[PDB]
């Protein structure tokens, strides 16, 4: 297809960012409704941390990227996971591989 | 197989947890001496290969550069590096591909332990390979060539998240390196079949399903953030994004080169900046059956690729993708 | 799967509406960028009407649902259609069938 | 075949265009007398069938109701009506399915013209069938049964857009009818194969691709508006949405019954309220090949359905969906 260039490229990128930001927010909103309905354990970072390491080798020192990364993964990516203990095993698996 | 080599070869009271453990073992002195010697030997080997790369790249007129190859597992990253970064291809030829910063480059060596055979699994060696890559990377940060110029280096990792991308940008800016970033995407199912084609006797990693799916999600969701870094700062270096067309061919999708931003394939760009998630969707439970094998084969025209795809898939026929990769990953 | 009921159902529906309204707006925004880039003829309802009937048998008397229906179809559904004359044949086809 | 039967059988200077033409011919007096007599005869037949439906439905205790069957072409609407609206199923049994408001019910009769053979195409008769359905519907608006109660009626049309849905709600409210709406969805490709399975000797319509794709887009984009009408007004009647699972089975997805709103399948609900569009995507150009036939067959377990799907598809193998439906539609 024809290459978008100059201002058309920039406007496509700006509109696409807005689309994907709506999708990002929506995925988590809808996942949280579903999780409430099925009685999924409420996400709690401190409890999860007692049973797996979420630091990425201490590369993640913040809790704002950190809570945001894991709570979103918990609800959006793993809707059938009902408990933090289950999720912990998933996080451990993620950090056993590049 | 359970116990990690960090646990097996670490000396004494190992801090539990993550950080604590990470710092403790970050000290080469907390390892049994034979293990410390193996570490030294692998780092010297990696270092010699990285210097070979850097002297090649400088001789071919490349200013000090951090070549970052972003993208999920088994997306065709190596083939893009080879074909679409001709200066780096020329360098990697001299080292047979060695010298890049990537924990996986240490795993075969740590898993054999100079014994002659693989006796630890990839997962068993991962923490230790990660500590070595960090030490290797730390020694390259201000490494110079024979001209006194900062050495070019290659970071071959998924590089999915903003914190990682920011850290490497900072390293580049602090050491006067440009960032040359090629970002490579394939559909999640292509990565899954890519992983089942990787043979245990090879050195490419064979992770289980969650690694590949969560990698996919992270790489796609954070992609536009990485592009925005290049759009905002023309001096940072260059960015190119390659995606996969229906027939499996890689095509240019978007780029920021010499500050100029262009979208070479707007349809793919729309698609590969999103993880295409739904509230309960599960590819993990999809069963590998004849039609799935035929559906993948229908879009693969190359004979060698098609045959290898097919044989890898038939080996796990009847299993879900999650069961197939979990079984594949458990091989040594 | 478990049925969403009561407030969970209503909140799912409300969030989903917001998602699809973002998607609706985005599809047209991105289509208009693309159309500009490829030099697609600008949508003009009056000219289109000279060459096909858009009324649905006079059931569409308004021009706010009417412009909105066709301009969106033109840009979003038929991105490879470059001209209103081409589009006209499409609209005629639509109204030849239930 | 070109000229419409409205043009062929209309008397005199026909207004050109749409409205103008519509009003002119809305007058039964602007037709040749033989054609006017055929109109009368078809409307009397339809009327007798609709009254049979209404007396059945009232005898089974159904208050005056507008049963509206919303959804795109060849989505399995008739099967849902039959199985999931038992009172209406009982009525339609007595008329062999006749009596509903739908232009297509007149087409076979107008296309034969009492000649004994189909000599006009569906497109050639569509405008005239639309004028008859409007006249039929207009005479049913205040039609009563033998008890003096307003007759129940069935509107079998795509009903995709807000203006249409609003018009039928207004008709219901003005004539004291409840609205019983079943909204039926299938993926676009299921409608496309559904259309190629419809035989020219049958009376079900065989439209070309744009009708089916633009129908899909309109029905999905406006669906939540229709649901909101029921959520907002419990007295309006009841709404049920049926979607298609992977194996082709219809399942309940959302409902508003007795004012109560529930989402029986939230994953499907997310999916079937969106048209899944992209800036340049084109299913219209997808070619029907062995693997597409096998990919569809893989999710069809019923033998009769699978065989009919297969034979319809093989007839157009090698053609794009757009070429296949255009060729299929051109048969008389």
């Amino acid at each position: 297809m024809k290459t978008l260039t100059g201002a058309d490229a920039l406007e496509f990128h700006k509109k696409l960012k807005e689309r994907n930001k709506a999708l990002h927010a929506s995925d988590l909103e809808l996942a949280l409704v579903h999780a409430d309905a099925v009685g999924k354990e409420r996400f709690d970072l401190e409890e999860l941390e007692k049973i797996c390491d979420t630091s990425d080798a201490g590369r993640l020192t913040d809790a704002k990227e950190r809570n945001d990364i894991y709570e979103r993964m918990y609800y959006v990516e793993y809707p059938n996971v009902m408990t933090l203990k289950e999720f912990a095993h998933i996080v451990e698996t993620l950090f056993s591989w590049s | 197989q359970r116990k990690g080599t960090d646990e097996i070869y670490g000396l004494g009271s190992l801090p539990s947890a993550g950080p604590g453990r990470w710092e403790y073992l970050a000290n080469p002195g907390n390892w049994h001496p034979e293990r410390r010697k193996l570490h030294e030997k692998l780092l010297d080997q990696a270092r010699s290969s990285a210097l070979t790369l850097a002297e090649s790249l400088e001789s071919d007129g490349c200013q000090p550069t951090l070549f970052a190859l972003r993208g999920n597992t088994a997306t065709g990253k190596t083939r893009i590096a080879t074909k679409k970064i001709p200066v780096l291809a020329a360098a990697l030829k001299k080292t047979a591909g060695k010298g890049c910063v990537n924990p996986d480059v240490f795993k075969s060596s740590l898993a054999k332990s100079e014994t002659g055979a693989k006796i630890f699994s990839s997962a068993q060696v991962h923490s230790e390979s990660s500590f070595l890559a960090d030490r290797f990377e730390g020694g390259l940060r201000s490494q110079k060539t024979g001209s006194g110029a900062i050495a070019s280096i290659v970071v071959d990792k998924r590089l999915s998240r903003e914190y990682e991308i920011d850290s490497y940008i900072q390293l580049a800016k602090e050491t006067g390196r440009k960032v040359e970033l090629c970002d490579i995407d394939a559909p999640l199912e292509n990565s899954l079949v890519g992983v089942l084609q990787r043979k245990p006797e090879g050195e490419d990693p064979r992770p289980p399903y969650p690694v590949v799916s969560s990698g996919f999600v992270a790489v796609r969701s954070n992609r536009m953030y990485v592009i925005d870094r290049f759009i905002a700062d023309p001096s940072l270096g260059n960015y190119r994004l390659f995606g996969t067309a229906e027939d499996g061919e890689k095509v240019m999708v978007a780029s920021v080169i010499g500050g100029e931003f262009s979208v070479e394939n707007a349809e793919l760009y729309e698609k590969i900046t999103s993880p295409q998630l739904s509230v309960t969707g599960d590819l993990a439970d999809k069963v590998i059956d004849k039609e799935l094998i035929d559906r993948l084969e229908n879009n693969i025209a190359d004979p060698e690729r098609a045959a290898k795809t097919r044989a890898a898939l038939e080996k796990y026929s009847g299993k879900s993708w999650s069961a197939a990769l979990a079984a594949h990953s458990e091989l040594i």
